[PDB]
RNA sequence: CUUAGUAACGGCGAGUGAAGCGGCAAAAGCUCAAAUUUGAAAUCUGGUACCUUCGGUGCCCGAGUUGUAAUUUGGAGAGGG
RNA sequence: GUUCUUUGUAAAGUGCCUUCGAAGAGUCGAGUUGUUUGGGAAUGCAGCUCUAAGUGGGUGGUUCCAUCUAAAGCUAA
């Protein structure tokens, strides 16, 4: 075992950005000697790296007045993929729909949310698109078992597979946003489960169902922006 | 409390001169366009300019009809500080604040007023989505708090406070007044000081490395977006509200 | 010492120029550097090494539209849970009897109602209050949201297992 | 202890007319070496398929300068303090009074660097200009000229 | 090779001891620093992807205006016609 | 020899006419202490003191005349 302290300076990675790591790669708890071991050779630490030369590579074209350069800077930006992250982490896709319990509850709270200064208006519009696509697929192949609406929302179970998933699904109405949580962390369990869900979707709909990822109509869009727009096609 | 600059303090009178004769200059061509006096102005009509997205511009009169519109605050012009003619309508409005939305209908009264704080909104006809969105996203009700306190603004979490604010004009729900918000009905002027202002986020929201120039990005999308017309015949830019 | 620095020589400004160099007709002509590098570029896309301006836009018009759009499982068998190691993250308990519309023999005593708000948080069994609805539509939106899947995503990476 | 011709720099320009200078002078940027590439391979890409004016922008090697500054192409000298030998520069401001152009020191070396796309500069020069721009740079020349010249007629003199 | 054991020096003594010319061997010349590319640092190191790999190319990074390239070195040379 | 490609108002050369036209400083030089020589016009070098010029400067010959251009660099046989 090694102390949080000995892993961070051994990583030579700040303690945020070892926490953006031990989300993504789902290490825990005195951490694993041969875990943070094994997380020292990995693609996303060097990306995490050039995110950081990039920083100051951009406020350096910002700070002397030259906006052109700074402009082409982002056009030759790449960045981080979570793809083969998850490949070690679900090597199977049942292992996947086992972790899809705790990923769609984040996904499904973060589409009710109001847009802040923490998290922008594309984050949020992306996952309630992700959510809009699993509701879409759950009412497509049929898949509900049991139902449950308490006073924090409304519970689903699904037969995903036949491994029946749990999701919550809160009511519509404007939340308020304590000052108390943080922003950040949450923000990189999303970027996480995200991710997930698009492979997990992508598997599914080209597997039993469906082309992916779907069309949406626009004058449906802008009557419900719901469940009864967004059509699918099955060939 | 900090030392005002000279090149700031003649700036701030230098756009107001703009901003006190435009305004004026508008008052007198809606003022004479109401009583009919149409002998020598420019001209005695007026269009709608409908922007969309590659940024055609459209060239449209405006019909006698009521029209349900979403007036949306920008901060603009730069130097500018406000005349009593704006001060009015945007209190009547309750948009001091920036970043801040209401619902207003759109009659052959309500145009003229228009053409006054154009340069200081952007408006636009939203649809079904972004109305019933925008309540269930956002929404305040100022009401009293536990016993004492009254200024409290909350949040558009229930029905049943709907109920006792509400009630017997035939509102029960919060769906029920995006209802009477998205129609135009009896209860219209109810909710819409009910709900009284929204509070939309500010786009890109930061000053650092990546928000600075998202911000240029956008900043110079504005001019593009969004002009400036400054004569008595300004024809109002109608923007997209369910892109915006 | 220090003799202030009388300028003899900068009192009396120069009217001509130092030297009579005749200036050249490239300082009056369209510079042929900028020519030549132009007459390189324009055989660079002759022969199709420099894709032109024109088409470089039209290669990301058609390429970084697809985003996570593959298949990485395929006919994958192999577990995780090889090494005993793994601790499976513990799906949440499912949820017993706090319903919308519960027997309201779960509503609370008002002695209690104030004894549970008395208690520490995170040392509670319930993290809300059980409540009765008469109506669908008077179910109000549960404010304590955030606080319990923000608690939940700290108690998967710093809670020990 | 320094002598007249030393440290008739550190007596620099001040602070609203400094920021107008640039305010003239960041409207004239040299193309930045990924701009100048850009605009090449437009140009490659209409003219392998199917005019320009000469353009204006600073003036900024020392060579080049102190050409220009001695032949009258030059109208206004912008010359940073601090410099890693002084004498790279000390004869400057001299030469320049003696050819009767405009000058002054400005504040930060590496500010001069920003306006012409280098890491510092020691000297950049606007030698042609705008034709909008004419009025506004003449005057700035003035307002320079009582500010700076006519301010420190004693920089000549006194340790 | 010769000049030459000469000139020249040396308590003119032990003595020290050249060179130019002449004849041959071999032969070959050149590069900077110097005044502005200023109508566009036009130059290079590296990293990276390819290619026909003692290298070439694209793309990025830097170095560099406190000067890196082209032109010029007195035999002139440069600007123009 | 055999071919494949050569390009751009590209790179030079020659003669004439016109318009200009910058070449190395703690160095040269001078004083002195040593070193080197067979060196008589301290030659060469070092140390130390001082330290220049541009119709210049360095070196030689009977009052001029001839000769080269230091204080940067490379190079076969």
């Amino acid at each position: 075992f090694i102390t949080r302290s000995q892993a961070v300076r051994k990583l030579q990675v700040s303690l945020a950005d070892f926490r953006r790591l031990c989300i993504f790669k789902g290490i825990y708890p005195f951490y694993y000697a041969k875990d943070i071991q094994y997380l020292m050779h990995e693609p996303v630490l060097a990306k995490f790296r050039e995110h950081k030369t990039f920083a100051r590579k951009l406020t350096r074209a910002l700070g002397r007045g030259e906006v052109s350069s700074a402009k082409r800077l982002e056009e030759n930006r790449d960045s981080y993929t979570l793809d083969h992250i998850i490949k070690e982490r679900y090597p199977s896709f049942p292992d996947a729909i086992r972790d899809i319990d705790d990923a769609l509850n984040m996904l499904f709270l973060f589409s009710n949310l109001p847009s802040t200064n923490q998290v922008s208006s594309k984050i949020i519009n992306d996952a309630q698109k992700i959510c809009n696509q699993w509701l879409a697929y759950v009412a497509k192949e049929r898949l509900v078992r049991k139902v449950f609406v308490s006073i924090k929302g409304v519970y689903y179970q699904a037969n995903i597979k036949g491994e029946e998933v749990r999701w919550l699904v809160p009511f519509k109405f404007p939340e308020n946003i304590p000052s108390d949580v943080d922003f950040r962390i949450m923000l990189t369990f999303l970027e996480f489960y995200s991710t997930l869900l698009h492979f997990v979707l992508y598997k599914l709909y080209t597997d039993s169902g469906l082309i992916y990822p779907p069309k949406l109509d626009l004058k449906k869009d802008k009557i419900i922006s719901g469940l009864s727009s967004y059509i699918l096609e099955s060939r | 409390n900090k030392f005002v600059r000279a090149e700031s303090i003649v700036a701030k009178t230098l756009a107001t001169s703009r901003e006190k004769e435009r305004i004026k200059r508008v008052s007198i061509l809606e003022d004479k366009k109401a009583k009919n006096e149409t002998q020598h102005i420019a001209s005695g009509k007026d269009f709608i300019l409908k922007i969309t997205e590659g940024l055609i511009r459209e060239k449209t009169t405006y019909d006698g009809k009521p029209a349900l519109l979403f007036i949306v605050r920008v901060r603009g012009p730069l130097a500018v500080n406000i005349p009593n003619k704006a001060f009015k309508i945007l209190s009547l409005l309750r948009l001091v604040e920036t970043n801040t939305g209401v619902f207003v209908k759109l009659t052959k009264n309500v145009y003229p007023l228009l053409k006054v704080i154009a340069p200081y909104v952007v408006i636009g006809k939203p649809s079904l989505s972004s109305i019933r969105s925008l309540i269930q996203k956002r929404g305040r009700i100022i009401y009293k708090g536990e016993n004492e306190a009254e200024p409290h603004e909350i949040v558009l979490n229930d029905n049943n406070i709907v109920e006792e604010q509400l009630g017997d004009h035939g509102i029960i729900c919060v769906e029920d007044i995006i209802h009477e918000i998205a129609t135009m009905g009896e209860s219209f002027s109810v909710c819409n000081f009910f709900l009284q202002p929204f509070k939309l986020n500010r786009e890109v929201s930061g000053f650092g490395s990546l928000n600075r120039l998202r911000k240029i990005k956008q900043r110079e999308a504005e001019s593009r977006t969004r002009q400036f017309s400054n004569a008595a015949t300004a024809p109002v830019i109608e923007v997209d509200i369910d892109s915006l | 010492p220090y003799e202030p620095l009388i300028d003899w020589f900068t009192r009396h400004e120069e009217v001509m120029p130092l030297t009579a160099v005749p200036e050249p007709k490239r300082r009056f002509v369209p510079s042929k550097n900028e020519a030549k590098r132009v007459m390189k570029i324009v055989r660079a896309i002759r022969e199709g090494r420099i894709i032109p301006p024109k088409k470089l836009k039209e290669m990301k018009e058609k390429e970084k539209i697809e985003n996570y759009q593959y298949d990485l499982w395929g006919d994958s068998t192999e577990t995780n849970d090889h090494v005993m190691h793994l601790r499976a993250p513990k799906l949440p308990p499912p949820t017993n009897e706090e319903s919308y519309n519960p027997p309201e023999e779960y509503l609370l005593s008002p002695e209690e109602k104030e004894a549970w708000e008395n208690t520490e948080y995170s040392e509670r069994e319930r993290n809300f209050i059980p409540q009765k609805y008469s109506a669908l539509r008077k179910v109000p939106g549960y404010g304590e949201s955030i606080r319990e899947r923000f608690e939940r995503s700290l108690d998967l990476y710093l809670a020990p297992r | 202890k320094v002598p007249p011709t030393i440290a008739q720099f550190q007596y620099t320009l001040d602070r609203n007319t400094a920021a107008e200078t640039f305010k003239l002078f960041n409207k004239y940027r040299p193309e930045t070496a990924a701009e100048k590439k850009e605009r090449l391979t437009k140009e490659a890409a209409a003219v392998a398929e199917g005019a320009s004016p000469k353009p204006y922008a600073v003036k900024y090697g020392l060579n080049h300068v102190v050409a220009l500054i001695e032949n009258k192409k030059a109208k206004l000298v912008l010359i940073a303090n601090d410099v890693d030998p002084i004498e790279l520069v000390v004869f400057l401001p001299a030469l320049c009074k003696k050819m009767g152009v405009p000058y002054a020191i400005v504040k930060g070396k590496a500010r001069l660097g920003t306006l012409v796309n280098q890491k510092t500069s020691a000297v950049a020069a606007l030698t042609e200009v705008r034709a909008e721009d004419e009025a506004a740079l003449a005057k700035l020349v003035s307002t320079i000229d009582a500010n700076f010249a006519d301010k420190y007629d004693e920089v000549k003199k006194h340790w």
